[PDB]
């Protein structure tokens, strides 16, 4: 039973880990594409500079 | 389940595979013009695993995949592929079936009759479509740059076409269509990177050395001063990121390949190169013809991308052209995706709906037709 | 004398009037593919345990 | 060893689960900044657009 429970906690854990894991990829999968819209959001605005200043 | 039905519109190049719907301002989806084998031995069972792969699955999956491109220069060489590749990209991806909309697809007005022919054929005897129109590539960037007159030069991956347009006619004795392409850049890089260090010569080493040339690569206005600079000094050289970690940079490389539009002899090619085209495109039309061609250099395609193409395109164009004359360049953000946002525009036109082959004419007359309700 | 130029220069601006107009009628009836899509996450948030498969 | 590895794995599959939970806020913040830079990324590409059509 302290076996058994450790299997389903040791499963617990690594199925929490494996969402752990999923989980930072995932944010890292938004942040870099947050950080890439922040980029590109900067760049946007960078040539918003340039089509106001083309305008 | 659509609103109207509008026609299908598909621009199939060498490259990328660009599809929508008539009467938007974008195609929805872009896939590469690939259909993907694996290369490998399976041992794992209950894996999925198809024995083909089309557009973006075979990209994403090419780990273990040789992929083939069915086009080549403009023209579709193998029709069966092409065939998965527009169920994909109008049924699977846009969610329509030809069946029930008209197709407008798209060439060169001197690309060779047999790919006319050919898509003419397919979507009228596969797909089953009711209707049928392969758009000039020319008129299509000329409808999405919003020009009658011009010169258009689309440096596509395929082939660069040069074609002189006035007033919505074309002049054809003028045409000077030539073998020169994206794709001959992005082989060039593979060779001179090997040269650098950095060997590339399977399919994934090419689809790196494309995705480098894409983020990197440029023309330069003044090649030679950029060069002596660039070929003298680190402080020129851009780094990228490969699939692995592994990082390459390229110098004077970098924009080395692109003047191989300038300077084709890089490739082995016999040419003067785009800039010469597009003036030989102005001058062997009329007189009262080319003052208006001058003034309208029409930028197409992709590659068009590349910073300075379009100042090194008229820079060379100056050079070549009278004085006095103005020589003016036109090289709008519908860049690379021009014809399919023509074929859009064309598609929709009141007086376009005349222009459709219908599925009974194209019965009657057999895929020919394209020759005598097309182009 | 300047019934010319003014003929003129307003067959210029007539043409390019329809040629923008045109183009910017299709980009203005219809502009979704133009647009963007969620493209969201699986996350597993419910994953409280193994699967039936004898792989898990 | 079977308990104490059972304390320690459901810890762990509690901090796991904590880290899920924190990685979790970490989607829901980084998610909605993704959706709202993407929003701001489109907001300085329309204002592009105008500024460039004002060009
Ligand atoms: N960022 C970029 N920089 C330089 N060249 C590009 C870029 N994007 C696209 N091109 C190139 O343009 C070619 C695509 O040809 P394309 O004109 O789009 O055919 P199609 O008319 O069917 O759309 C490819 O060789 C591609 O590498």
């Amino acid at each position: 039973d302290a076996q058994e429970k450790l299997e389903l906690a040791e499963k617990k854990a690594t199925d929490a880990e494996a969402d752990v894991a999923s989980l930072n990829r995932r944010i890292q999968l938004v942040e870099e594409e947050l950080d890439r819209a922040q980029e590109r959001l900067a760049t946007a605005l960078q040539k918003l500079e340039e089509a106001e200043k083309a305008a | 389940d659509e609103d109207e039905t509008t026609a299908l519109v598909c621009d199939n190049g060498s490259g990328l595979v660009k599809a929508g719907f008539a009467g938007d301002d974008a195609p929805r989806a872009v896939f590469p013009s690939i259909v993907g084998r694996p290369r490998h031995q399976g041992v794992m069972v209950g894996m999925g695993q198809k024995d083909s792969y089309v557009g973006d699955e075979a990209q994403s999956k090419r780990g273990i995949l040789t992929l083939k491109y069915p086009i080549e220069h403009g023209i579709i060489t193998n029709w069966d592929d092409m065939e998965k590749i527009w169920h994909h990209t109008f049924y699977n991806e846009l969610r329509v079936a030809p069946e029930e909309h008209p197709t407008l697809l798209t060439e060169a007005p001197l690309n060779p009759k047999a790919n006319r022919e050919k898509m003419t054929q397919i979507m009228f005897e596969t797909f089953n479509v009711p209707a049928m129109y392969v758009a000039i590539q020319a008129v299509l960037s000329l409808y999405a740059s919003g020009r009658t007159t011009g010169i258009v030069l689309d440096s596509g991956d395929g082939v660069t076409h040069n074609v002189p347009i006035y007033e919505g006619y074309a002049l054809p004795h003028a045409i000077m269509r030539l073998d020169l392409a994206g794709r001959d850049l992005t082989d060039y890089l593979m060779k001179i990177l090997t040269e650098r260090g950095y060997s590339f010569v399977t399919t994934a080493e090419r689809e790196i050395v494309r995705d480098i040339k894409e983020k990197l690569c440029y023309v330069a206005l003044d090649f030679e001063n950029e060069m002596a600079t660039a070929a003298s000094s680190s402080s020129l050289e851009k780094s990228y990121e490969l699939p692995d970690g592994q990082v390459i940079t390229i110098g004077n490389e970098r924009f080395r390949c692109p003047e191989t539009l300038f300077q084709p002899s890089f490739i082995g090619m016999e040419s003067a190169g785009i800039h010469e085209t597009t003036y030989n495109s102005i001058m062997k039309c009329d007189i009262d013809i080319r003052k208006d061609l001058y003034a309208n250099n029409v930028m197409s395609g992709g590659t068009t991308m590349y910073p300075g193409i379009a100042d090194r395109m008229q820079k060379e164009i100056t050079a070549l052209a009278p004085s006095t004359m103005k020589i003016k360049i036109i090289a709008p953000p519908e860049r690379k995706y021009s014809v399919w946002i023509g074929g859009s525009i064309l598609a929709s036109l009141s007086t376009f709906q005349q222009m459709w082959i219908t599925k009974q004419e194209y019965d009657e007359a057999g895929p020919s037709i394209v020759h005598r309700k097309c182009f | 004398m300047q019934a010319l130029l003014g003929a003129r220069a307003k067959e210029s601006l007539d043409l390019r009037a329809h040629l923008k107009q045109v183009k910017k009628e299709d980009t203005e009836k219809e502009n979704r593919e133009v647009g963007d899509w969620r493209k969201n996450i699986d996350a597993l948030s419910g994953m409280e345990g193994r699967k039936k498969k004898f792989e898990s």
